[PDB]
RNA sequence: AGUAGAAACAAGGGCCCUG
C-alpha cells in the first residue's frame, strides 16, 4: 500500500545514486549474501566484563522507536528513565533505552490475542518435557559404571532428513510467495508440507526463529560421548540425570517415543526383500531394485516410500548396507560377518588362495589376506581388539560381561582370520551337501564353518579346543579365559587378554561409494566384502502393519481385489493434463462424457449384474450436481465413476455400491474398500494398498498452488506470453503458456501439460541397450 | 560431498555418472567433468526416449556412451548401410525415420556464440540442437518433440539450480570448448621469488620438484646419519633415585609485607542492625555516621609509623565533612591531587621538535627499567591462615541463592551435602573478607561507571546474620551491617582495560602495627573504644585497582565450587569401592594431614579440613600474578614424581636442575610463591623418611 | 484457504447485488471472525457457511431477504441474538455441530416469527431430558425440529 | 471405551481422554436408512479389581 | 470439589459399533476379531495432544 | 606517591565534550 509506494520512492532515491546504482545493476542477486557480511562488523572479546560495565550504566539497550510511540511508551514514569530521543550510530533508526523498559513492556504493554502458537515453534523441548513427566524414578545406587564411548543421537526425532530437504521446506510454509521451483520431495511429501503449513499460515510470527526451530526439528544432534545401559534416544537427552562415573539413578523409560520398532520394522521389510530377490538367479539386483520402488510404509500420520527412509537411516546392518549399495546410497565404512560387527583401525593386505580337503581328499580353494591388520569387535554385550596375522590370530583384547558371548564373539574372530587347524584340514562331520548350493549359490569354507558352529555347541568347544590352551602363568590369573569363559583358572587359552571396562568404539567421519554383485555381495574398492545374504537370520513370518507392497509378486490378494485395484489405477492415471481427460470435461461441464469412457468400460463387468443400473442412476446424479456447480470433491468421482456406464433404471437404493464379489463401498464414508482423508489428499487407500493421486486440478480442500504443480512443466521462454502471479496461476486453460517469476530474481515460462515419465527407465534401458 | 561422483548422485542416476566416470578415465582427464558428460548422456537418454518408428521398431540409436572406436565403427556400418555420407566427426544420436545423425549442445551463456561455433564447423550436414539452462534453444531445422523439450528444459533446470546452491554454475563445471584450460595465472614476481626460496643444492623449483616426484628410500643412510646425530649428542638420562632433587633456595633480603588491599586479622568493625528500606552504601555510611562513633575519631598529628601523615589527616576531616553533607564527594584541593597523582602522568615531546641542544640541556636517555627485588620468607602468613580457620561470631557473610524443589533422591543428595558444607564454610573469618570484598567492589565499579572524573567516597562494609541459638530467649536472629573502614576512588577514566584508577583505604584497627608487615600503611592513634575501652588505631596506605580485579574479585563464589568438588569427589569414589553410602562417616572419620606441631604431625576430620582448601583457593584468587602463575605451573613435576616414588615407578629425568632454576626464577616478593614452595621443601623433607628421590 | 479469496472467487465478474445464493464450505476466518462479508449483498436468500472454524457471529452485516442459512461443523456458542437484527426475514436454520449448552442461549429466537424449521444434532442440549418438548414450549411458531415436527411427522424432501 | 460426546473437567477428573478421527450415526429417513458422520472421542483410564 | 465418576465403565457417554451376533463364532477372541477385520478400529488413530 | 609486570597507567580529544 503506501509502505508499498514508499518502499518505490527509497529505491528511485536511490538508484539515483551512482554506486548504489553500479552495485545493484552488475553481477546477479547472491552478491546480496557477500553485501551482507561487509556490514555491522564488530566483536568483543569477555562480553561478560562488557556486560557488567554497560549495565552500570543508564540507557545500555538500544530500541525502535515508532513501536513505542505507537505502543504509547512514556518516559520517566515514576521518576524512573525508560529512554531519551537520539540516534544509535550503527541503525541510526533506533533510540536507547533502559531495562526497565523491558519490563513496563511486560506488566502494562500491549497483549495479542493468542500464544499458544509457540507450543509448535519449540515443540522439540516441549517433548523433552513430556517425556520427562511421563517418568517413574526409582532409589539412587553407588558403585563403579562400565561407561563405553561410542557415538550416538540424543535428539529423538520423526521423519530424519537431509539439509537440502529442508532449504525448501522452510520455504513452502513460511515465505511461499518467493517459492522455487517444486523438488521431487515436495511433490512426494505434500501431507508434510500441508501440515506444517496449517499452523503458521495467517499468524503474526518471526519467521527466521520459526525457521531455525524446525531445522532443530528435524536435527538428530549426533555425539560422541560415554554410555551405560541400552541405546535410545530418549534417554541420551538426559543421560546427565542417569548415572555417572560412581552413582546411578534408577529409572524406567522403556515406553516412551516408539522410535526402534520403526527400525526393526524397516529390517524385517529390508531382509524380506533380499531374501524375495534372491530367490531369484540372473537379475536379483533390479528384481530387488522393484520390490523397493513398488513399496511404501506408513511413518505416524504420513505415508513415506521406502527408498527414501532407507537412504535417511543409519542402521549399520547387513541388510540395510545392500539396499543402500543398490540404490547408489553412499554409506560408512563398517563391517559385517554374521551378527558379529566389525571396524578396521589400521593395516593393510590382498586376497590370497588357499585350500582344503573335507574329507579325505576333496580340494576346496579358501581365500585370506596377507598382512597384519587390527580391527575392533562387537558382540551382544562384548567388545574385542585382536589383530590377524597371515592366516593367523595374533593377539586379542576383551572387555564383556558374559562367558557365552565371549565365547562365540572368540570363535566368529577366530574364523574371520582363518586361524586354526581347521581350514587346514576340515572335520570327518562336513560333507560335499553341507559345503554349498542349496540351488546353485556358492559358499566360502568361512560362513560354513559359521552355521556349523550355530548349530551345536560341541562344534563350537572343538573350535576353541583349535586353539592352544597352557597353564595359566602366576599374575596373569585375571587376565586368563578358560574354556566356559571364565575370567580365571588354572590352564587357559594361548594368546588372550581379559578385563573389566569395554573398548572405546572407534570414530571416522568418512564415507564410501560401494557395490554389489549379481549374488547379492557388496565389494569397497577391493575384494574384501561388507555384506552379503549368508549373514542374516534364515526365515521367519511377521505380519507387517501399515505398509503397501504394490507389486504382484509381493502380493497377497487374488484376482479379484487386484483388478479393482488395478482399475482404480488406470482410472487415476486419466486425472493427467489434456482433452478427453476428466479435468478438462469438468472446467467444461462435460459431464456425460465421463460415462463413455473406456475405463470404466473396463471396470463395468466386476458390477453386481442385477443391480447395475440402480447404482448407475445414482452415481450419474451424483455427478452432475458437483459437475454442474463447481463443489466437487475429486475423491468421490473417481470412486463412484465405475458405475455410470450401464443405463439408469429404477429401484431402491439401500446405501452401499457393491460389485460382483461382495465388496461394495459407500458415498460419502470411508470404508476398507476405499479410504481417504483430508489431511493427506493425495493418497488414495484400497485394500490397504496405497495409490498416489497426481497434482494437477485442486478442489475445495486443496487451497494451494502446490495442488497445480505436476499440471505445469517448463518450456522455451516466450515474451509474448504474459506475466501473472502463483495465484490467479489456476485460471489458466490446459495447454497454454505464462510467464512467471521464481524464487528470487529468476523468470521463466511454464505450460499447464504434464510429462507422463521420469528418468529412471529412460536411461537404464537406453543403457542395455550398448553393452550388445 | 568429499567427491564430484557423489556430488553428481544427487540429481543424476548412479549409472550415467559411471559411464562418464568410466569416460573421463578412458581420456585420463580431469574428474571436475564427471558432470557435464553425465549431464549429456542423460540428455540424450532421455531425448530417445524409447520412440519407435512405423515398422514397431526404436527410432532412434545413441552412441555417445560408446567408447571411440566403436562408435566410429557403428557410425561407418549406419553411413554404409542405409546408404548415407560418412561424417567427419563423431556424433551422439543417429534416427532412421530420416536417416540422418543428430548431435546436440549444452551452454549457460544466453547467447548463440557455441551455436554459431559449431554451425560453423559442421554447416548444415546433420541435425543440431543446443539447450541452455535458462529456456533457450538453438538449432538448424525443424523442432523437436514437445515432449522432448518439455523434459529436458525441466531436468536442466533442476540441475541449474541445484549447481547455482553449490556454487558450481560457472565456467570451471560448466565449460565450452575452448575454456576447457583452467590454471593458475603465474606471473612474473612470484616466479622470481619461487627461483629464489629453494633450499641450497637445488637453484630452481623444477630441480626440487623433479627430486621429490622421484625421490625413493635408502633406509641405510638414513640409519647411518640418524647413529651419526645419536653420537654427536649424548643427551643425558637421570633416574631420579641416583640424582636426587636438592631444596629450593629462597632468595634473601627484607620480609615480604602485606599486599592485600584490605585487613583481615587486625581489622575491627562497627556493626549495627540493618534495615530493609535503608539497604545503599551511601546511606549506611550515613547510619553509622549520626550516632557519634565515626565522628567521635579524631586522630593526632603524630604517626607511630608512614609518611605523609599531613595529607591523610586532611583527607579524613574532608571525608567527615563530605558526610556531614550527605554527599559523598570531595574537592580537588592539594592533598588529594598529591595523594590522588591528578598531575603526575609525563607531558610529552615530540621528536620533530627535539634537537641535540634540549637532550644535553636535560638528559632523556632510555627509562631504566627497575624490576621488583627480592624479599625473604614471610612469618606472619601461618598466623592469618590459622586465623581465617575460626568462626566470627556469625554467619551468612556471603550471600547466596535459594534451593530449588527436588523430586528424587540425587537432588535430595545434592541439597543435603550442600547445606552441610555451606552452613559449615559461611561462619568463618575467611567468608566475611570474601563478602567485603564482593560488595566494596561492586560498589566501587558502580561508581567508576556513574561518577569519573570525581573523588567519591565509598565504605568497606558486610552484611551478616547473627548465629542462631535455642528455641530459648529472642527468636528468629536479626541481621547486621558491619562496617570495617572507609575506601576512596580518584578518576577512574578506564579508558582501556588493564588501567589503573588509584585508590584510598582508611580502616580500623585495635592492634599495633609491625614494621616488617604494616610497611606501607601510615597508622594513627585515635583514640578509644567499647567492646570495656580500648585504644584505637587508623591503618591507612594507598593502592589502585582495575576492572579485571573488580570484576574477578566480585566472582570469588568459585572457592565453594572447587571445595565441594574435591570432597564430593572423595566421599563418592569411597562409598563406591564398597556399594554404600558412606558420606557422613567419610566426613566425620577420614583423617587428612594439616600441619606439624612440636615436630610431630596434625590430623582432623575432612569436616574441619575443608577450610584449609577453602583459604588456599581465595589466596590463589587474592594473590594472583604472573609469579605464582609460573610457580604452580613447575611445581607439578615435583609432584609427579613423588607419586611415583610411592608407587616404586622407576622414574627419570633428563635435567632436574635446570627445573629448580625455572622455579626458583619467579619466587620475588609474593608472599603465596614464598609461603607454598617453603611447604613444598618441608613435604619432601617428611616424605623422605618413607620415600626416596630428595636430598636433605 | 480464506473466505476473502474464496468469496473473490465465486464473485465471477458479478456485482455483490444480484446473487441469491453463497456457499463457503471448507474454508478457513481468522479469529473465527466473518471476513469479506458487507451489505452490498441485498438480494441473496441463501448462505452456507460449514467447517470454517467459526466461533461467533458479529461482523454479520444486514440481510434482509435472506431466508436460509446454515453453520454447522464449527463452534459458535452464544450469539443468536444479532439474527433479530440482520436477518429477522429468516425461515430454515441450522446448527448441528456448534457448542450449545443451555436453553437460555436459544431463547433470542423466539422473535424470529419467520421461523419454520431448526436443526440440532449432535449438540449437548439434545442430551437433556424433555427438550423437544420443552424447546416447543419455547418456540410456539416452529414446526420442523431436525426434519420432524410435534408426532415425528417426517418432513418432506422440500 | 468409545464415546462421541466430549467430557466435562470436573465429573472426568481419573479419565484420559483423546479424539480419535470420526464415526457414522443411523437413524431412520421415511423408509430409509440414512448416515450422518460424528466426531469420535476415547477415553482411557486404569483401575484396579479383585476377585 | 465434586465427586467424580468412579464405575470402571461408562453408562451415558459409552458408544457402540455393532454386527450380526454368529453362533459358531461366540467368544471374545473371535468377536473382538471379527470386529476388527472390517477395519473400523484401525481407523481409530489418536492424536498426540489429548 | 602508587600499581603491576617482565610493559604500561598515573585521562583523551577538539574554553567545551567523551569512556
Amino acid at each position: 500500500m503506501s509502505l508499498l509506494l514508499t518502499i518505490a520512492k527509497e529505491y528511485k532515491r536511490l538508484c539515483q545514486d551512482a554506486k548504489a546504482a553500479q552495485m545493484m545493476t552488475v553481477g546477479t542477486v547472491s552478491n546480496y549474501t557477500t553485501f551482507k557480511k561487509w556490514t555491522t562488523s564488530r566483536k568483543e572479546k569477555n562480553p561478560s566484563l562488557r556486560m557488567r560495565w554497560a549495565m552500570s550504566s543508564k540507557f545500555p539497550i538500544i530500541a525502535n522507536k515508532r513501536m513505542l510511540e505507537e505502543a504509547q511508551i512514556p518516559k520517566e514514569h515514576n521518576n524512573v528513565a525508560l529512554w531519551e530521543d537520539t540516534e544509535d550510530v550503527s541503525k541510526r533508526d533506533h533510540v536507547l533505552a533502559s531495562a526497565s523498559c523491558i519490563n513496563y513492556w511486560n506488566f502494562c504493554g500491549p497483549c495479542v490475542n493468542n500464544s499458544e502458537v509457540i507450543k509448535e515453534v519449540y515443540k522439540s523441548r516441549f517433548g523433552r518435557l513430556e517425556r520427562r513427566k511421563e517418568i517413574m524414578w526409582k532409589e539412587l545406587r553407588f558403585t563403579l559404571v562400565d561407561r563405553q564411548r561410542r557415538r550416538v543421537d540424543t535428539q529423538p526425532v520423526e521423519q530424519r532428513l537431509r539439509t537440502g530437504e529442508i532449504k525448501d521446506l522452510q520455504m513452502w510454509t513460511l515465505f511461499e510467495d518467493e517459492a522455487p521451483l517444486a523438488s521431487k520431495f515436495i511433490l512426494d511429501n505434500y501431507g508434510l508440507v500441508k501440515e506444517m503449513r496449517s499452523k503458521f499460515a495467517n499468524k503474526p510470527l518471526n519467521k527466521e526463529v520459526v525457521a531455525h526451530m524446525l531445522e532443530k526439528q528435524f536435527n538428530p544432534e549426533s555425539r560422541f560421548l560415554p554410555v551405560f545401559g541400552a541405546i535410545r534416544p530418549e534417554r541420551m537427552e538426559l543421560i546427565h540425570a542417569l548415572g555417572g562415573e560412581t552413582w546411578i539413578q534408577e529409572a524406567n523409560t522403556a515406553g516412551i517415543s516408539n522410535v526402534d520398532q520403526r527400525k526393526n520394522d524397516i529390517r524385517a521389510v529390508c531382509r524380506k526383500v533380499c531374501l524375495a530377490a534372491n530367490a531369484s538367479i540372473m537379475n536379483a539386483k533390479s528384481k530387488l531394485v522393484e520390490y523397493i520402488k513398488s513399496t511404501s510404509m506408513r511413518i505416524g500420520e504420513t505415508e513415506r516410500k521406502l527408498e527414501e527412509l532407507i537412504l535417511e537411516t543409519d542402521d549399520v546392518s547387513p541388510e540395510v548396507t545392500l539396499c543402500k549399495s543398490a540404490l547408489g546410497g553412499q554409506l560408512g565404512k563398517t563391517l559385517s560377518f554374521g551378527p558379529m560387527l566389525l571396524k578396521k583401525i589400521s593395516g593393510s593386505g590382498v586376497k590370497v588362495k588357499d585350500t582344503v580337503y573335507i574329507q579325505g581328499v576333496r580340494a576346496v580353494q579358501f581365500e585370506y589376506w596377507s598382512e597384519q591388520e587390527e580391527f575392533y569387535g562387537e558382540y551382544k554385550s562384548a567388545t574385542a581388539l585382536f589383530s590377524r596375522k597371515e592366516r593367523s590370530l595374533e593377539w586379542i583384547t576383551i572387555g564383556g560381561g558374559i562367558n557365552e558371548d565371549r565365547k562365540r564373539l572368540l570363535a566368529m574372530c577366530m574364523i574371520f582370520c582363518r586361524d586354526g587347524d581347521y581350514f587346514k584340514d576340515a572335520p570327518a562331520t562336513i560333507t560335499m551337501a553341507d559345503l554349498s548350493t542349496k540351488l546353485g549359490r556358492e559358499i566360502p569354507y568361512q560362513y560354513v564353518m559359521m552355521n556349523w558352529i550355530q548349530k551345536s555347541e560341541d562344534n563350537l568347544e572343538a573350535l576353541l579346543y583349535s586353539r592352544g590352551i597352557v597353564e595359566t602363568n602366576p599374575g596373569k590369573m585375571g587376565s586368563s579365559m578358560g574354556i566356559d569363559g571364565s575370567k580365571r583358572a588354572i590352564k587357559s587359552l594361548r594368546a588372550v587378554t581379559i578385563q573389566s571396562g569395554k573398548i572405546d568404539m572407534p570414530e571416522s567421519k568418512e564415507k564410501i561409494h560401494l557395490e554389489l554383485s549379481d549374488n547379492l555381495e557388496a565389494f569397497d574398492s577391493s575384494g574384501r566384502i561388507v555384506a552379503t545374504i549368508l549373514d542374516l537370520p534364515s526365515d521367519k513370518k511377521v505380519t507387517f502393519q501399515d505398509v503397501s507392497f504394490q507389486h504382484p509378486d509381493l502380493a497377497v490378494l487374488r484376482d479379484e481385489k487386484t483388478a479393482i485395484t488395478k482399475g482404480y489405477e488406470a482410472l487415476i492415471k486419466r486425472l493427467g493434463t489434456g482433452d478427453n481427460d476428466i479435468p478438462s470435461l469438468i472446467a467444461k461441464k462435460d459431464y456425460l462424457s465421463l460415462y463413455n469412457l473406456p475405463e470404466v468400460k473396463l471396470m463395468a463387468p466386476l458390477i453386481r449384474p442385477n443391480r447395475k443400473g440402480v447404482y448407475s442412476r445414482v452415481a450419474r446424479k451424483l455427478v452432475s450436481t458437483q459437475v454442474t456447480t463447481g463443489h466437487y470433491s475429486l475423491h468421490e468421482l473417481i470412486k463412484v465413476l465405475p458405475f455410470t456406464y450401464f443405463a439408469p433404471k429404477q429401484g431402491m437404493f439401500e446405501g452401499r455400491l457393491f460389485f460382483s464379489n461382495d465388496s461394495f463401498v459407500e458415498p460419502g464414508v470411508n470404508n476398507n474398500v476405499f479410504s481417504w482423508s483430508k489431511a493427506d489428499s493425495s493418497k488414495i487407500y484400497c485394500h490397504g494398498i496405497a495409490i498416489r493421486v497426481p497434482l494437477v486440478v485442486g478442489d475445495e480442500h486443496m487451497d494451494t498452488s502446490l495442488a497445480l504443480l505436476e499440471g505445469f512443466s517448463v518450456c522455451e521462454n516466450d515474451p509474448r506470453a504474459p506475466m501473472v502471479t502463483r495465484q490467479d496461476l489456476i485460471d489458466v486453460g490446459f495447454g497454454q503458456k505464462v510467464r512467471l517469476f521464481v524464487g528470487q530474481g529468476s523468470v521463466r515460462t511454464f505450460k499447464r501439460t504434464a510429462s507422463q515419465r521420469a528418468a529412471s527407465s529412460d536411461v537404464n534401458k537406453n543403457v542395455k541397450k550398448i553393452k550388445m | 560431498s568429499k567427491t564430484f561422483a557423489e556430488i553428481a548422485e544427487a540429481f543424476l542416476e548412479p549409472e550415467a555418472v559411471r559411464i562418464a566416470k568410466e569416460a573421463v578415465e578412458e581420456y585420463g582427464d580431469h574428474e571436475r567433468k564427471i558432470i557435464q558428460i553425465g549431464i549429456h548422456f542423460q540428455v540424450c537418454c532421455m531425448f530417445c526416449d524409447e520412440y519407435l518408428s512405423t515398422n514397431g521398431s526404436d527410432r532412434f540409436v545413441l552412441i555417445e556412451g560408446r567408447k571411440r572406436g566403436t562408435a566410429v565403427s557403428l557410425q561407418n556400418e549406419l553411413c554404409k548401410s542405409y546408404d548415407l555420407e560418412p561424417l567427419p566427426f563423431l556424433c551422439d544420436i543417429f534416427d532412421r525415420e530420416e536417416k540422418q545423425f543428430v548431435e546436440i549442445g549444452i551452454t549457460r551463456k544466453a547467447d548463440d556464440s557455441y551455436f554459431q561455433s559449431k554451425f560453423g564447423k559442421l554447416g548444415n550436414s546433420c541435425k543440431i540442437f543446443v539447450f541452455s539452462y535458462d529456456g533457450r534453444l538453438d538449432k538448424n531445422c525443424e523442432g523437436p518433440m514437445e515432449e522432448q523439450k518439455l523434459r529436458i528444459f525441466s531436468f536442466l533446470a533442476t540441475a541449474a539450480d541445484f549447481l547455482r546452491k553449490e556454487n558450481m554454475f560457472n565456467e570451471i563445471f560448466l565449460p565450452d570448448n575452448e575454456e576447457t584450460i583452467i590454471e593458475m595465472k603465474k606471473g612474473k614476481t612470484f616466479l622470481e621469488l619461487r627461483d629464489e626460496s629453494v633450499p641450497l643444492p637445488f637453484q630452481t623449483y623444477e630441480q626440487m620438484k623433479d627430486y621429490c616426484e622421484k625421490f625413493k628410500g635408502n633406509p641405510r643412510e638414513l640409519a647411518s646419519k640418524v647413529s651419526q646425530m645419536q653420537s654427536n649428542i649424548k643427551l643425558p638420562i637421570k633416574h631420579y633415585e641416583q640424582n636426587k632433587f636438592r631444596q629450593i633456595r629462597l632468595p634473601k633480603g627484607p620480609m615480604a609485607p602485606y599486599t592485600h588491599k584490605f585487613l583481615m586479622e587486625e581489622a575491627w568493625m562497627f556493626t549495627k542492625i540493618s534495615d530493609p528500606e535503608r539497604s545503599r552504601a551511601g546511606e549506611i555510611l550515613i547510619d553509622f555516621f549520626k550516632k557519634g562513633n565515626l565522628s567521635a575519631i579524631r586522630p593526632k598529628d603524630k604517626p607511630l609509623q608512614g609518611k605523609y601523615p599531613i595529607h591523610y589527616k586532611n583527607l579524613w576531616n574532608q571525608i567527615k565533612a563530605a558526610i556531614a553533607d550527605r554527599t559523598m564527594v570531595i574537592n580537588e584541593n592539594d592533598h588529594s591531587e598529591f595523594l590522588g597523582g591528578i598531575g603526575r602522568a609525563s607531558k610529552k615531546i615530540p621528536e620533530i621538535s627535539l634537537t641535540q641542544d634540549v637532550i644535553t640541556t636535560e638528559g632523556l636517555k632510555q627509562s631504566e627499567n627497575k624490576l621488583p627485588e627480592p624479599r625473604s620468607f614471610p612469618r606472619w602468613f601461618n598466623a592469618e591462615w590459622m586465623w581465617a580457620i575460626k568462626d566470627s561470631d556469625l554467619t551468612g557473610w556471603v550471600p547466596m541463592a535459594e534451593y530449588p524443589p527436588a523430586d528424587n533422591e540425587l537432588e535430595d543428595y545434592a541439597e543435603h551435602l550442600n547445606k552441610t558444607m555451606e552452613g559449615v564454610l559461611q561462619g568463618t573469618n575467611c567468608a566475611r573478607e570474601m563478602g567485603k570484598c564482593i560488595l566494596t567492589v561492586g560498589a566501587l565499579m558502580t561508581e567508576c561507571r556513574l561518577f569519573p572524573g570525581k573523588i567519591k567516597v565509598v565504605p568497606i562494609y558486610a552484611r551478616s546474620k547473627e548465629r542462631k541459638s535455642m528455641q530459648e530467649g529472642l527468636p528468629v536472629p536479626s541481621e547486621m551491617d558491619c562496617l570495617f573502614g572507609i575506601c576512596v576512588k580518584s578518576k577512574s577514566h578506564l579508558n582501556k582495560d588493564d588501567g589503573m584508577y588509584t585508590i584510598i583505604t582508611f580502616e580500623f584497627s585495635i592492634r599495633e602495627p609491625n614494621l616488617e608487615k604494616h610497611q606501607k600503611y601510615t597508622v594513627f592513634e585515635a583514640g578509644h573504644t567499647t567492646v570495656r575501652e580500648v585504644p584505637l588505631y587508623l591503618y591507612c596506605r594507598t593502592t589502585a585497582l582495575s576492572k579485571i580485579k573488580n570484576d574477578w574479585l566480585s566472582k570469588a563464589r568459585r572457592c565453594f565450587i572447587t571445595t565441594m568438588d574435591t570432597v564430593e569427589t572423595i566421599c563418592l569414589r569411597e562409598s563406591a569401592k564398597a556399594e554404600e553410602n558412606l558420606v557422613e562417616k567419610t566426613l566425620n572419620e577420614k583423617q587428612m594431614w594439616i600441619g606439624k606441631k612440636n615436630g610431630e604431625l596434625i590430623a582432623q576430620p575432612l569436616r574441619e579440613a575443608l577450610r584449609v582448601q577453602l583459604v588456599q583457593q581465595f589466596y590463589f584468587c587474592i594473590y594472583n600474578d604472573s609469579q605464582l602463575e609460573g610457580f604452580c605451573n613447575e611445581q607439578k613435576k615435583i609432584l609427579m614424581a613423588l607419586e611415583g616414588d610411592k608407587k616404586n615407578k622407576s622414574s627419570f629425568g633428563f635435567n632436574p636442575e635446570g627445573l629448580l632454576e625455572k622455579i626458583e626464577e619467579c619466587l620475588i616478593n609474593n608472599p603465596m610463591c614464598l609461603f607454598m614452595a617453603q611447604r613444598l621443601n618441608e613435604l619432601v623433607i617428611e616424605a623422605s623418611k618413607r620415600g626416596a628421590k630428595f636430598f636433605k | 484457504m480464506d473466505m476473502k479469496k474464496r468469496i473473490h472467487l465465486e464473485l465471477r465478474n458479478r456485482t455483490p447485488s444480484d446473487v441469491k445464493e453463497l456457499v463457503l464450505d471448507n474454508c478457513r476466518s481468522y479469529e473465527g471472525k466473518i471476513e469479506g462479508l458487507t451489505d452490498e449483498f441485498e438480494e441473496l436468500e441463501f448462505l452456507s457457511t460449514i467447517n470454517v472454524g467459526l466461533a461467533s457471529v458479529a461482523n454479520l452485516p444486514k440481510l434482509n431477504k435472506l431466508k436460509k442459512l446454515e453453520l454447522s461443523d464449527n463452534r459458535v456458542s452464544g450469539g443468536l441474538e444479532v439474527l433479530a437484527e440482520k436477518c429477522p426475514n429468516l425461515t430454515h436454520l441450522n446448527l448441528s455441530g456448534n457448542k450449545i449448552k443451555d436453553l437460555g442461549t436459544i431463547e433470542p429466537l423466539k422473535k424470529l416469527e419467520n421461523l419454520k424449521s431448526l436443526d440440532l444434532f449432535n449438540c449437548e442440549v439434545t442430551n437433556l431430558n424433555d427438550y423437544r418438548e420443552n424447546v416447543f414450549k419455547l418456540l410456539p411458531q416452529l414446526t420442523y425440529l431436525d426434519g420432524y415436527d410435534r408426532d415425528d411427522k417426517e418432513a418432506p424432501d422440500s | 471405551e468409545f464415546s462421541i460426546r466430549e467430557p466435562n473437567l470436573e465429573k472426568h477428573q481419573k479419565y484420559t481422554v483423546f479424539e480419535a478421527g470420526h464415526t457414522t450415526v443411523r437413524m431412520k429417513k421415511g423408509e430409509s436408512v440414512i448416515g450422518r458422520e460424528v466426531p469420535l472421542y476415547l477415553y482411557c483410564r486404569t483401575t484396579a479389581l479383585s476377585k
